[PDB]
C-alpha cells in the first residue's frame, strides 16, 4: 500500500 | 429526500421540452468527459511503455565488466533490477490499456441504449407537437364558426319583425345552416382535444421513464469513473510499493559488500609475489 | 597482507607486480565510468519521463464534467504534473551525483600520473645501471680469458726460450692482467651503482604501492556508496510519487455520487411541475 522508502546504510561503513 | 430527474425537468410551456434537452446535453458532456478520462490514460500507458523499454535499454547495455568481487555484484545487481523495474512498467500500460479498452466499452453501452430513448423521444414530442398545432386550429374553427352562429342568429331576428316572408325565410335557413357549421365545428375541436390529450399522457409518461433511465445512466456512469480514478491512483500506487521493493534489492546486495574483503580477494587473486628481488652481489671470475 | 608484501617479483628485471596494481587502477577508472555512464542515462531518461508526464497533465481535458468527479480529475492532472516535475528535478539530482563521480574520478588520475611518472623513473634507472652491470660482467670475463689465455703463453716458451723472447710474452701477460683488474674495478663500481639504485626502488615500490591501495580503498568506498544513494533517491521517489497520488485518493473519498447529481439537479432545474392539459373552452363559458 505503501513504499518502504529510503535506509540509511550499515552503521559499520565510513 | 433526494429530488430527481424526472420531477425537476419540466418545462411549464406546453411546446417547450427544454427539461429533456438539457439532459441530453447532460449525457453528451458526460460521454466527452469518459472520452477525456480515456485519453489520459492511453497518453499515460504510452509514456509508461517508454519509459520502461528505455529503462531496460539502459540496464542491457550498461557496462561494469571491469570491476569484480563484491562491488561487481552490486553494480550487477543495480541492473538487474533496472530491467526488472523497466519491464514492470511495460506491464502497467498494458494494465492501463484495459482500463482504456472496458471504458470504451461501456462508453458504446450506453450510446446504445441513448439512442434508443432519442428515438422514442422524438418520436411522441413530434407527435405531440403535431396535434396542438391541430388542436388550436380547431379552436380558431370552432370560435370563428360561433361568431358566425351569433350573427346569423342576430340577423334572422332582425328581419322577422316586418320582413317579407321570402327574406325571412332566407334568413332563418342561414341560421340554421351556420348553428350546425359551429356543431360541427365544436365536434371537431372536441376530438382535437381528445387526441391531443391522449398523446400528451403518452409523452408525460415516456418523458418520465426517459428521465429515470438517463439517471440511472448518470449514475452508473459517475460510478464508473470514480472508480476508475481510484483504480488509476492505486495502480501508480502499487507501482511505486513495487520498484522500491526491487530497489531494495540492491541495498541487500550492497551489505555483502565489504571493501575489506575485496583488496584481500584481489590480492589473493593477482599476486605476483612476496619476496623483493635479491641484490646483485659482485661475482669473481676465480672464486 | 597488504599491496606492498604482494606484489614483488623476484626476477630483478621484471616489475609485474607494479604493472598488475596499474592495471587494477586503470580497470577501476572504467567501473567509475561505467558508474557515471549509469547516472547519466537514467538521468535523461528520468527528464523525458517527467517532461512527458507534465506534458499529459496540461493537455489533457475534463472541461465538460462538474464538482466532485471534476475535482477528482482535475486533482489526478494537478498530481500527475506533481510527479513529472518531481522526476524532472530527480534528473538533476542524479547529474549532481554524476558530476560528483567524475571530479572524485580525476583526482586518483591525477595523483595517479605523480606516482607513474616516480617508478618510470627509478625503474628506467634501475633497469639501465643493471644492463650497464652486466656489461662490466662481460668486459670482466673477457678480461679473465684473455688475461690467462697470455699466461698459458708464456709458460710454453718459458721453458727454453731466449731471454728476450721470453720477457716479451711476460710483457704482455702483464698487460693483460693489468686489463683485467682496471676491468674488475669497473665491475666492482658497477654492483655498487646498481645496488644504490635497487634500494631506491624497494623503497619507491613499497611507498608506491600504499598509495595505490589508499586509492582502491577511497574508490571501492565512494562506489559503495554512490550505490546506496542511488538506490535510496530512487526509492525516495517512489515515497514522493505516492504521496502525490494519495492526494488524488483523497480528493475521491469527498467525491460522493449521490452528490453531483443533486448539485447538477439544483443549477439546471428546469421546473417542478409538467404542462397543463389543454382542455376544451367553450366560446360561451
Amino acid at each position: 500500500s505503501k513504499p518502504k522508502g529510503p535506509r540509511n546504510p550499515p552503521p559499520t561503513w565510513n | 429526500p433526494q429530488l430527481q430527474f424526472k420531477d425537476a425537468f419540466w418545462c411549464r410551456d406546453f411546446t417547450a421540452h427544454t427539461g429533456y434537452e438539457v439532459l441530453l446535453q447532460r449525457l453528451l458532456d458526460g460521454r466527452k468527459m469518459c472520452k477525456d478520462m480515456e485519453e489520459l490514460l492511453r497518453q499515460r500507458a504510452q509514456a509508461e511503455e517508454r519509459y520502461g523499454k528505455e529503462l531496460v535499454q539502459i540496464a542491457r547495455k550498461a557496462g561494469g565488466q571491469t570491476e569484480i568481487n563484491s562491488l561487481r555484484a552490486s553494480f550487477d545487481s543495480l541492473k538487474q533490477q533496472m530491467e526488472n523495474v523497466g519491464s514492470s512498467h511495460i506491464q502497467l500500460a498494458l494494465t492501463l490499456r484495459e482500463e482504456l479498452r472496458s471504458l470504451e466499452e461501456f462508453r458504446e453501452r450506453q450510446k446504445e441504449q441513448r439512442k434508443k430513448y432519442e428515438a422514442v423521444m422524438d418520436r411522441v414530442q413530434k407527435s405531440k407537437l403535431s396535434l396542438y398545432k391541430k388542436a388550436m386550429e380547431s379552436k380558431k374553427t370552432y370560435e370563428q364558426k360561433c361568431r358566425d352562429a351569433d350573427d346569423a342568429e342576430q340577423a334572422f331576428e332582425r328581419i322577422s319583425a316586418n320582413g317579407h316572408q321570402k327574406q325571412v325565410e332566407k334568413s332563418q335557413n342561414k341560421a340554421r345552416q351556420c348553428k350546425d357549421s359551429a356543431t360541427e365545428a365544436e365536434r371537431v375541436y372536441r376530438q382535437s382535444i381528445a387526441q391531443l390529450e391522449k398523446v400528451r399522457a403518452e409523452w408525460e409518461q415516456e418523458h418520465r421513464t426517459t428521465c429515470e433511465a438517463f439517471q440511472l445512466q448518470e449514475f452508473d456512469r459517475l460510478t464508473i469513473l470514480r472508480n476508475a480514478l481510484w483504480v488509476h491512483s492505486n495502480q501508480l500506487s502499487m507501482q511505486c510499493v513495487k520498484d522500491d521493493e526491487l530497489y531494495e534489492e540492491v541495498r541487500l546486495t550492497l551489505e555483502g559488500c565489504s571493501i575489506d574483503a575485496d583488496i584481500d580477494s584481489f590480492i589473493q587473486a593477482k599476486s605476483t609475489g612476496t619476496e623483493p628481488p635479491a641484490p646483485v652481489p659482485y661475482q669473481n671470475y676465480y672464486d
